[PDB]
């Protein structure tokens, strides 16, 4: 059996310390290893849409209630109108979002897409294997519509416990979602086909139509990885990428917080409905929560007083319920706005912002359908095995001080490589790997006091 | 009913909820203890007084 | 008699398909036609400011209720303080917004501004005709302050129907806006004066002070349209631009959703006031809604049983009202932050982000005053008549593998034009406009296996 619990300090991970510099040169920390990795997000975009019959929830059509209820008929109009407006807003948010989701053009989707990349996201020509993993992990009750009601009716299982068939007692109405799931799948298949061309300008209206792998290498030069490294490691890179991708099949656990958020969204909807159901049994001190009971046990002068008490508490619950829905609907709208922005930034293009997307610079990200929302995945780049090297602010001709250069997307380093006779070398900002200094890796700059005075050999300028 | 809910003779176009069918009720079903029997059987035997 | 409604499938537009190709060259989609167009948005920035009198709303000078009310005097104090804080927040948001609206410097504005561009937005020196069209289309009640109180009084028409005269019955007070519409007009003209322009670096210090048309051409070259095309089509551009602008006269319709939102901002304010007014007549089971009436009809020991019922329900309505106002006030503040952000991005500069602004890349946008907020218009660039062409990743000298170039903000395509003897031609990325390849449109790059091997005539490098 288990022993005693252990009190423990919370660990503090210290940053790697990088001693500063007090001259014309400085230590530079650069990774020598890296790995792909993935992060995930869930953004809700909707609230389930419901309406409530304002006569049926309060009473079961017993006539005495129908008479008394006329005094309160205007409250019901306010209830129905408010819910109706909330539902309209949910539909507008969907239409607005999809207008930005669609692309004017896309690649056709084929099997074997992406070359050496595994791409389990490809459609089973359908939704996707990953989306189905998510939906199977979801615990949500079976839908209605068709066959709907005849799954509630006596010709069906005695074991049904769905709030969905309780809908036909309580006066609840669960509205159908605005969009057929197949059209939703079409919208995200279009996003898959919107990858490439990712670079070459903003891409506003041209479509490069190039292989997925090629768009990746372009992105890798976009983060300061030199081309020489990329050409040598192409298969290695694809393999590391696929290992990160393969982990997605194990990502659906309760320890995955994005996954957990999906689960909560599902039970936010379920919880609201169950609350209204429980209130049907809630006597307010009325002789019974049932109208028929109080009718059968009371002389009518007494009976109506008890009915009124019952009605008043029932209406109060409905009013509180409406307010609850208005709050949730608004938060969903705001969340949907966030999703829209990420699709037009984090998904459609590589971004330099940081913050957003995965916490590892940024490379391609993907999005899939999820209940009540969109589920995002971001591929990220994670540095490792950092080393410190000597580096210089720039170089100049000692004999001609006006000739000064500085590295582009990388740093000048003292060479530590046996293939380079030159005392200095160039490496990319994202990855350690020396290279000879050439005009392609540098630009001319105004002279500065911290630039090295080179008395020997520089090829850019040769003189 | 829709017009009355908006107090108007011109409701904006849309899809709107209306009250549900209350269904239909059938003839009653009742179960209660039975077999009372009033013990009158002594009249059927022997000589009456 | 009209036909029966028709059931129909929801259409799904399919993106233009572009088949992926293998090897060193690829298919490219480019528009051959375009049009200007506009989109609009309404961002609310404020809630109308009101205050109430927990001494005039509950009861009206009856001495009996005043004494009863004293036991509850602290509720009014909480009500008044809460409303007061809400109003302070509204004024904070106004000042904060204006702080970004103002510019350190601007151009003077005269009629005929913008040259061939029509610019209907110019003031009738004034506000603007466009702002006035909006105000005319809005159904809002006649304005407060002057003459005010004398439109409640018999010195006016019997046909007045303003809730504003009911302001002096209900104890409502409507606070004046802080901004003063004349100062508001000055601020929007100042934004127009910042036009021409943002281009030319940061634009955060200097003021370019150039003609409007020039700033437009600059933006057009900022989206990959070649300079040569711009010089040839200058009048055409202005014509298409003014067609899009002319459509704004039809923009004030109920199908314009931005317009619809403006109307609902007005509607929401009116509804809140009407709610409090209707409650003045709401008995709470009290014999009458009038306090003086129940006083007149009842002996004082019983009289205040009725008064008590009435007071408590009136207080309850006020409490609910305050809570609603606090919520709305907060949503307005957040909305105002968004407005401020767009002023400092969508308006003050061209943006590369997509997302924000209308969906047609981005080109200059404008903003005008609208009730309780700002109304934005976004000019945009919509592509048309896309064609498919052959293109190459880059070019190199077959005689020397280190001579490799790639297009800048454009593509190398196989020539299809009789003017160019060269087998390849440069094009703008926003429009199909092939041209000879020259050093101005290209850059040297590291070699790659997909670059074409040109064994003959390449001018950049000549050798
Ligand atoms: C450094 O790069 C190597 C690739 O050569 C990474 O891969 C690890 O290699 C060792 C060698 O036996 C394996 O045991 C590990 O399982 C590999 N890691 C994997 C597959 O994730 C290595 O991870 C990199 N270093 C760090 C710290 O990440
Ligand atoms: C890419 O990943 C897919 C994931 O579907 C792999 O296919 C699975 O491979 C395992 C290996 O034992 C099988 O057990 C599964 O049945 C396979 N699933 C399907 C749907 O076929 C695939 O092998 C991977 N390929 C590469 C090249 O990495
Ligand atoms: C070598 O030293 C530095 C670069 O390492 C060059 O810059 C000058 O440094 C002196 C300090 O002795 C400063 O006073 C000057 O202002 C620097 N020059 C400029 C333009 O700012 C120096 O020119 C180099 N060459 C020599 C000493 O011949
Ligand atoms: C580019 O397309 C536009 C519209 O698609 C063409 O504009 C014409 O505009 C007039 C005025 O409204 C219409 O009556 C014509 O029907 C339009 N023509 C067509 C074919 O739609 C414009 O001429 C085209 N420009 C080109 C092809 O260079
Ligand atoms: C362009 O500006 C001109 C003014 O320079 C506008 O023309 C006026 O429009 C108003 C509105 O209908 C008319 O009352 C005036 O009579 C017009 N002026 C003249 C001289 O006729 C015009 O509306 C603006 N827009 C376009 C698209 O041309
Ligand atoms: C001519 O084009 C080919 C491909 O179209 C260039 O690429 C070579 O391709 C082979 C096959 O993979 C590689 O083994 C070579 O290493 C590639 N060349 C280089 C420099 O990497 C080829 O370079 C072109 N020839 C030139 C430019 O002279
Ligand atoms: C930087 O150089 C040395 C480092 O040991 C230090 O003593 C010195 O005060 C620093 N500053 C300057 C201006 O040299
Ligand atoms: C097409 O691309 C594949 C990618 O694996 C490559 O192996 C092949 O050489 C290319 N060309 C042809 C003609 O298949």
């Amino acid at each position: 059996v288990p022993g005693e619990m252990r009190l423990a300090s919370i660990a503090f991970n210290h940053p790697i310390q990088v001693d500063q510099l007090n001259s014309s040169y400085f230590k530079l920390s650069i990774p020598t290893n890296f790995s792909f990795g993935v992060t995930q997000e869930y953004i809700q975009t909707t609230i389930q849409k419901v309406t409530v019959d304002c006569k049926q929830y309060v009473c079961n059509g017993f006539q005495k209630c129908e008479q008394l209820l006329r005094e309160y008929g205007q409250f019901c109009s306010k209830i129905n109108q408010a819910l109706h407006g909330a539902n309209l807003r949910q539909d507008d948010s969907v239409r607005n979002l999809f207008a930005s989701v669609k692309s004017s053009q896309s690649s056709p989707i084929i099997p074997g897409f992406g070359g050496d990349f595994n791409l389990t996201l490809l459609e089973p020509v359908a939704r996707s294997a990953i989306e189905d993993l998510l939906f199977d992990k979801v615990t949500i009750a079976d839908p209605g519509y068709m066959q709907g009601y005849d799954d509630c009716m006596q010709q069906g299982p005695a074991s049904a416990r769905d709030l969905i068939c309780a809908q036909y007692v309580a006066g609840y109405k669960v509205l159908p979602p605005l969009m057929d799931v197949n059209m939703e799948a079409a919208y995200t298949s279009s996003l898959l086909g919107s990858i490439a061309g990712v670079g070459w300008t903003a891409g506003l209206s041209s479509f490069a139509a190039i292989p997925f792998a090629q768009s990746i290498f372009y992105r890798l030069n976009g983060v300061g990885i030199t081309q020489q490294v990329l050409s040598e490691n192409q298969k290695l890179i694809a393999n590391k990428f696929n290992q990160a991708l393969g982990a997605m099949q194990t990502g659906f656990t309760t320890t995955n917080e994005a996954f957990h958020k999906v689960q909560d969204a599902v039970n936010n909807n379920a919880q609201a409905l169950s609350k209204l159901a429980s209130e049907l049994s809630n006597t307010f001190g009325a002789i019974s929560a049932s109208i028929g009971d109080i009718i059968q046990r009371l002389d009518p002068p007494e009976q109506d007083a008890q009915i009124d008490r019952l009605i008043n508490g029932r209406l109060t619950t409905l009013n509180a319920f409406v307010a609850q829905q208005l709050v949730r609907s608004e938060s969903a709208a705001l969340s949907a706005q966030l999703a829209k922005d990420k699709v037009n930034e984090c998904v459609k293009a590589q971004s330099k912002r940081s913050g957003f997307c995965g916490q590892g610079t940024h490379i391609v990200s993907f999005v899939v359908n999820a209940p009540n929302g969109l589920y995002f995945m971001h591929v990220g780049y994670y540095p490792s095995n950092h080393i410190e090297v000597v580096s210089a602010y720039g170089l100049c001709d000692a004999a001609n001080p006006t000739n000064c250069i500085a590295p582009v997307n990388g740093y000048f380093i003292k060479t530590n490589n046996t293939r380079i006779v030159d005392e200095w070398s160039y490496t990319g900002s994202s990855f350690y790997a020396p290279e000879p200094i050439t005009s392609l890796n540098t630009k001319y700059v105004a002279p500065q006091v911290t630039y090295q005075n080179i008395s020997t050999n520089l090829p850019p300028p040769l003189l | 009913q829709l017009h009355c809910s908006y107090e108007s003779f011109d409701v904006e176009s849309g899809v709107y909820s209306v009250s549900s069918f209350e269904a239909k009720p059938s003839g009653s079903v009742v179960e209660q203890a039975e077999g009372v029997e009033c013990d009158f059987s002594p009249l059927l035997s022997g000589t009456p007084p």
